């Protein structure tokens, strides 16, 4: 129910804490799609 | 039959084509929960309704619990992208659910009098919205 | 749709500020007749708010 979010949203530390987890999640997702060996053939 | 007629496992795509099963599963869970809650918030005992429920999915369809079970059936069958098994599942579940819906509908018609009659006149579609 | 003559004959003992607050209470009592649930109305009210 959007009101459940909205009551807490309408009520400096929290934003920075939430944006740190944003760049950490971005890092983990970006590292997640690449194979550790990009060139299997050139190392083969 | 959905398992077998469906293709081999890791070849089905991803990306933006796997959002449909997400939203359909969310819809069937939401509609089933609403149907069960609206059916259980009025009955005194386990299944003993007092008034007629005509709220939530009941104002779109006469049997939303059965159609939600139907829709998660279709969700599993559509996750593996097999239309024919979805159709046969639809046929058999339509037959049995329609039989059981007919007995329960005549029971509440007999038991409640005009109330369920006008409720059924308000919403005719028994299983699928404006299809059945 | 409301014949206000008979409503005036039903509010003879009343006062102008209550004569002003009559219509919304009248609509509420009109909505009282049908059969409806609290939580659906509450959900719609929350969504619209």
């Amino acid at each position: 129910d959007p009101r459940i979010f909205s009551i807490l949203l309408l009520r400096r530390y929290f934003t920075i804490k939430g944006v740190v987890l944003f760049v950490v999640a971005a890092l983990l997702y970006r590292i997640n799609n690449r194979n550790m060996v990009e060139s299997k053939n050139l190392y083969l | 039959l959905a398992a077998f007629e469906g293709p081999e496992l890791h070849r089905l795509p991803g990306g933006w084509a796997n959002v449909g099963i997400w939203i359909l599963i969310v819809i069937t869970m939401l509609m089933h929960y609403d149907s069960t809650l609206y059916l259980a918030r009025y009955s005194e005992k386990v299944v003993v309704p007092t008034a007629v429920v005509q709220f939530g999915p009941y104002r779109w369809v006469r049997h939303p619990i059965y159609a939600s079970t139907m829709l998660l059936f279709a969700a599993y069958c559509t996750a593996l992208r097999a239309p024919l098994s979805l159709l046969f599942l639809l046929a058999v579940c339509l037959v049995y659910y329609n039989k059981k819906a007919k007995m329960e509908e005549e029971l509440m018609v007999e038991s409640f009098g005009q109330s369920y009659s006008d409720y059924a006149d308000k919403v005719r579609h028994k299983f699928i919205p404006f299809v059945y | 749709l409301v014949d206000w003559r008979k409503v005036s004959e039903k509010t003879t003992l009343l006062r102008p500020i209550e004569l002003k607050l009559v219509p919304m209470a009248l609509e509420s009592s009109a909505f009282r007749s049908k059969f409806l649930d609290t939580d659906e109305l509450l959900s719609y009210v929350s969504w619209f708010a």
